[PDB]
């Protein structure tokens, strides 16, 4: 279109970002979801639903949007390994995505590296245990 | 309506150099040299729409008494007859409205614009701070509207814009409230006199701030401002006169071979009270008539009347002119650059009595309140603070504030190597906005907007209203609102 | 819920701990603000409790000027005491055991 | 008006203690060579030193030259359009001004407004003087409150002017440009099928096919005033300027008066702390340093259709009074269904919304009643 069109890049956790094959004969799923690519370097066209991605859709209404889901290959969330950054938060570092909606926990290091947004959900480490 | 009756020689070769390149009438140029009496050049002007039937005028004049005298009359005269004139060596922003002056076409830009190229230069280093020092006058006003406008336009709002009342002597009050800034980028716009008189009063005052960036326009840079110029960063071409009446004789035959639709002159001066029906869309047809034939470069205007795409000439090396930085018109160890803002660490806290957060004690009679031990044996840290006793007047007496955010701050002074000095709130209240009699700040949120502060390490909440003009640091606690009720009483 | 606000605005204490002390008697029955301030007062009092569950769940937060400096240092500094353990520290000796 | 002025009613209606002439100008001489009359002015003015100027001239740009000749000198007032617009002046100059400025006809309009319909929508102006500052005050006196906003129609003056006219859908309409460049727009709107009983119009600048019957304008309230009522508020005005400069100065110095001089000094430009607070007729005259009046008495008036203007509503000290009732509208004429309701507690709550402002909280909605 260039300012516009932001590619997003998500993970499927299974609370947040549910993935699913939208091939019931239609090439689609409900319309509910939206529909979520995949990355090799046709792909069967999944499509995503669940919290992230009504968030995503209500922002996309609001602010104005052209997104497009990348649902990542390349190790899940982030690491940084031997001086190279991997994942979601890695691939937004480098110069291949512009948002990362998701599950992705705000740390230290990730904050210096990559500028994060406003908190939307409590988390941390918590433990269970079987009762 | 001529200087020094040179340009009057050569504007009849001018005319006829242009006049066939043909055909239509021969328009005849007469010229009358500027006199003080206010009477004469009316009689000249009035002969010549009576016998020679000119079209337009021109104004060019040397500075001689006040420069925004000579032109003021002849632009009235040509409101009266809605004809347009053409001005020259004059760039005052006050002609740049055509509520007084109807009929008004200048083709050198106005102070005003000089706006923009300093706008560019902050682009060209970018510097994300700037203050602003213009003088309470019509061109200052203008100069200072016009880079606040094109500023918030990248959404930043200016820091601290100030005003300079001209026509002062020791004005260096001003200077008392430029000196505990966080920025080195000053832009100062006054009269050439002015600006003489402030650089002779920061000279005796000795805090001139030399070897740090100054951005100020040609006027603030002229010859007689130049004997006690401090350091410096503005030159234009024009400051040939020849070259412009030519482009203006130029202009005025293509506005004329195009005109072949009444075009009836007045033929007598006095008498009549009508004025020139065609004269508007002259008026309309110059403004936007296009020149690309111009000796001083092009010759596009704009809305308001005014040429753009002029000749900037960028340091103060003891008096040097050398034009280091390149712009023309659309070409978007210290120099007397460094960052443009040092940050300040002398911050100014502000705080408020919350019970869990921040404990709020009175002190002793030596000063320092009683020092206690913590469950676990341990000191815990108190700080001074100045506030409002009572809630009943409003005094201020230092009690010793404790608790959690200030743990958190006096963590935070150690980590980041910054002082502090913390200060209640007066009000009391934590900060929302209220009409007045437009809608203002009030509560802590006042305090940290414009007053006194520069923190607000307090229980403060995030929200969409608050998060406008504050920026919030990521979260310390997390909470929700809730209800608190009395529980009953119980055999 | 703009009624509601009306009926806000015949009564609103103009302090924070104020409005305890007069619910510490039967003059105002029911109090509305953050609570990481009620839960501390129900603790460290004995005769006030929270009902309902939370709303709004937006959390504290340092403040500073539009457009300054210290925005992502203040912001890297708390999140890093945030994960050394060092605010869970603070809230058990200020907040908590009461 | 020679025999308005030969008596002198004003003479009559304020005595002082200096000489007081009768005569303003003692020539009515506002036609054939206005320099001339200029130059036998100044003259009168220096040799019997008069007390008086009057300008009678509906020419309409005859302001400038009055500007120019009191920055030579003496105030200059205008009696009657040259005193009907409005604009910055230099401060060389002591301009005296009877009309209204652009700011006050549109807080005036925007405070009737509130009343009839509350959408000032259409704003449409063309490329004249002044309407940037009109555009911006526009927008200033928006923010907040209660008025709504629907389009700014920006447009330049047939047909390509009324698609751009017809473009913008609402009902009350401001027109800002010239007289003379007011008929091709009506002209346009007619032909484009507006100029009717559905549409009002809000002639707001500074002037003064068929009209049509729903043209509002606003106007000082000078605008009835006799020539000869008005020339003896103006004689009123400046000798109440004069003694109250020559009482609480304590002084009676030369108000400039050396026209067509050599050298003349520039450190005097002129003063106007001296008409901050003027009473005269059961009405206050603030006169701002910039020409207006601060809070004046103000007009709105209507277009009937007998092309007669009549007073319809006055502006005075923050105050509006009107004469027609308010209801809801003129008539849209399938939409707008009268809706009749009764109170039942559960259903339909009625309660009187005067908190000191005139309605209740954002969740009801307006209701009046019968009385037949
Ligand atoms: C934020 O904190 C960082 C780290 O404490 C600062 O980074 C250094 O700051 C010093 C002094 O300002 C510079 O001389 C260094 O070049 C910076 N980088 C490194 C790697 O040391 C940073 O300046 C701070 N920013 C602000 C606005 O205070
Ligand atoms: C042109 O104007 C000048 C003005 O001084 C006059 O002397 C000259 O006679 C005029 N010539 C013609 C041909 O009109
Ligand atoms: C000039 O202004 C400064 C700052 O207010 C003041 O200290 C000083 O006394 C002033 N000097 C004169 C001569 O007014
Ligand atoms: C800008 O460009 C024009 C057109 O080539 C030229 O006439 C003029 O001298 C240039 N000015 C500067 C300062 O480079
Ligand atoms: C401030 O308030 C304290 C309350 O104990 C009181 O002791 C002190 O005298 C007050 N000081 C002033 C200046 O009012
Ligand atoms: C702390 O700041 C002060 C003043 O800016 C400076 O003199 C000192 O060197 C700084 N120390 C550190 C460790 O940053």
């Amino acid at each position: 279109r260039d300012t516009q069109h932001l590619t997003v890049a998500t993970l499927e956790e299974r609370p947040f970002v549910i993935v699913e094959p939208a091939d019931p004969i239609s090439g689609t799923c409900i319309r509910d979801s939206v529909p979520c690519r995949s990355q090799l370097n046709r792909p069967e066209k999944r499509c995503c639903k669940g919290f992230c991605i009504d968030i995503l859709k209500r922002l996309a209404h609001t602010i104005g949007f052209s997104y497009d889901l990348y649902l990542v290959t390349n190790g899940k969330h982030g690491k940084k390994i031997d001086g190279v950054w991997n994942g979601m938060i890695g691939e937004v570092f480098y110069q291949r995505a512009d948002m990362a909606i998701g599950s992705l926990t705000i740390n230290e290091e990730r904050s210096e590296i990559v500028d994060f947004s406003v908190p939307f959900v409590e988390t941390g480490i918590s433990v269970m245990v079987a009762r | 309506v001529l200087s020094t009756r040179k340009h009057e020689q050569m504007f009849r070769e001018a005319v006829n150099q242009a006049n066939k390149r043909s055909w239509k009438i021969q328009l005849n140029a007469t010229s009358v040299t500027h006199k003080p009496n206010a009477i004469q050049m009316a009689l000249s002007v009035c002969e010549d729409l009576i016998s020679s039937q000119v079209y337009a005028i021109l104004v060019s004049h040397p500075p001689t008494p006040n420069d925004h005298f000579t032109p003021t009359p002849v632009s009235y005269t040509a409101g009266f007859y809605r004809i347009p004139v053409l001005g020259l060596t004059t760039r005052m922003s006050i002609y740049s409205d055509k509520s007084i002056h109807l009929s008004f076409l200048r083709t050198v830009p106005p102070y005003s614009h000089q706006s923009s190229v300093w706008f560019e230069m902050m682009r060209v280093y970018s510097w994300n701070h700037i203050i602003l020092l213009v003088s309470d006058d019509h061109e200052g006003r203008a100069a200072q509207k016009r880079l606040e406008t094109l500023l918030e336009e990248r959404e930043s709002k200016a820091e601290k814009v100030l005003q300079f009342d001209p026509g002062t002597k020791n004005v260096t009050a001003l200077l008392m409230e430029a000196k505990e800034l966080e920025a080195r980028v000053i832009i100062l716009s006054a009269s050439e006199d002015d600006a003489a008189t402030v650089y002779r009063a920061a000279a005796m005052l000795n805090m001139t701030g030399s070897g740090y960036v100054w951005l100020v326009g040609e006027r603030e840079i002229s010859g007689n401002a130049l004997r006690y110029a401090p350091d410096g960063i503005l030159q234009l071409i024009n400051g040939n006169e020849s070259a412009h009446i030519s482009d203006a004789v130029g202009v005025v035959a293509q506005a004329v071979h195009e005109l072949l639709n009444i075009t009836d002159p007045p033929r007598g001066c006095v008498g009549n009270t009508n004025i020139w029906k065609t004269g508007p869309l002259f008026k309309r047809v110059l403004m936007s008539s296009k020149y690309a034939d111009g000796v001083t470069g092009r010759v596009e205007f704009n809305e308001d009347g005014d040429r753009k795409f002029a000749n900037y000439s960028i340091n103060l090396q003891n008096r040097k002119l050398v034009q280091v930085g390149i712009y023309n018109g659309t070409h978007v160890i210290i120099w007397p650059k460094p960052r443009g803002y040092q940050m300040s660490t002398r911050l100014k806290i502000v705080t408020i009595h919350q019970e869990p957060f921040v404990y709020v004690k009175p002190t002793l009679s030596d000063g320092t309140c009683k020092e206690e031990f913590t469950v676990n044996g341990d000191p815990v840290k108190k700080v001074i603070c100045t506030g409002p006793n009572d809630t009943s007047p409003r005094h201020t007496v230092p009690q010793c504030c404790y608790g959690f955010c200030i743990d958190l701050l006096i963590k935070l002074a150690r980590t980041m190597n910054f002082t502090y000095e913390v200060h209640l709130v007066a009000d009391g209240k934590f900060g929302t906005q209220e009409r007045v009699n437009k809608k203002e700040w009030n509560g802590m949120m006042g305090e940290l907007l414009s007053g006194q502060a520069d923190m607000i390490v307090a229980p403060l909440t995030i929200n969409n209203e608050r998060a406008q003009y504050i920026e919030f640091s990521k979260p310390f606690k997390y909470q929700g609102l809730t209800i608190l009720v009395k529980k009953e009483i119980p055999s | 819920l703009s009624t509601m606000y009306r009926h806000m605005e015949k009564h609103n204490y103009e302090s924070a701990a104020e409005a305890i002390q007069a619910v510490r008697d039967n003059k105002l029955h029911a109090f509305i603000w953050d609570s990481a301030v009620l839960e501390f007062e129900a603790s460290q009092k004995c005769d006030l409790v929270t009902t309902g569950e939370l709303f709004f769940r937006s959390g504290f937060g340092i403040g500073m000027r539009k457009d300054s400096p210290w925005k992502q240092n203040v912001s890297l500094s708390i999140l890093k005491s945030h994960e050394n353990g060092f605010m869970e520290d603070l809230d058990k000796t200020w907040v908590r055991y009461q | 008006a020679a025999e308005a002025a030969r008596l002198g009613p004003a003479v009559a209606a304020a005595v002082r203690s200096p000489g007081l002439d009768v005569r303003p100008v003692a020539l009515v001489l506002n036609g054939s060579d206005p320099r001339s009359l200029v130059l036998q002015l100044c003259d009168l003015l220096s040799g019997l030193r008069v007390h008086g100027v009057v300008f009678e001239d509906d020419s309409r740009a005859v302001a400038p030259i009055l500007d120019f000749l009191s920055a030579q000198t003496l105030p200059i007032v205008a009696v009657h359009g040259a005193a009907l617009v409005l604009t910055p002046k230099e401060k060389g100059s002591t301009f005296l001004q009877l009309g209204s400025s652009t700011e006050q006809q549109l807080q005036v309009i925007f405070e009737v407004l509130e009343e009839y319909d509350w959408t000032s929508f259409v704003a449409v102006t063309t490329r004249a003087p002044g309407h940037r500052a009109f555009l911006s005050y526009i927008e200033v006196l928006t923010d907040g409150s209660l008025v709504g906003w629907e389009h700014r129609g920006a447009l330049t003056l047939e047909a390509v002017l009324s698609a751009q006219l017809r473009s913008v859908s609402a009902q009350i309409r401001l027109l800002f440009c010239a007289r003379e460049e007011a008929e091709p727009v009506f002209r346009a709107a007619e032909e484009a099928g507006l100029t009717g009983s559905g549409y009002v119009w809000f002639m707001v600048g500074p002037q003064l096919a068929p009209l049509p019957a729903g043209l509002f304008a606003v106007r000082s309230a000078g605008w009835r005033d006799d020539l000869a009522r008005r020339v003896a508020a103006g004689v009123a005005v400046v000798a109440r300027g004069a003694q109250a400069l020559l009482r609480d100065y304590g002084f009676l110095p030369e108000l400039g008066h050396d026209c067509r001089a050599q050298n003349r000094t520039h450190r005097g430009e002129s003063l106007h702390r001296y008409f901050m607070n003027i009473t005269w007729d059961n009405r206050d005259y603030s006169f701002n340093e910039d020409g207006f009046l601060v809070n004046p008495s103000l007009v709105v008036i209507s277009l009937t259709r007998d092309r007669t203007w009549e007073v319809v509503g006055s502006w005075e000290q923050q105050t509006l009074r009107l004469k027609y009732p308010l209801w809801s509208r003129y008539g849209r004429d399938t939409q707008h269904l009268t809706v009749a309701t009764l109170e039942e507690r559960p259903f339909v709550i009625v309660e009187p919304a005067d908190p000191i402002s005139g309605t209740c909280i954002r969740d009801s909605v307006p209701c009046r009643s019968q009385l037949n």
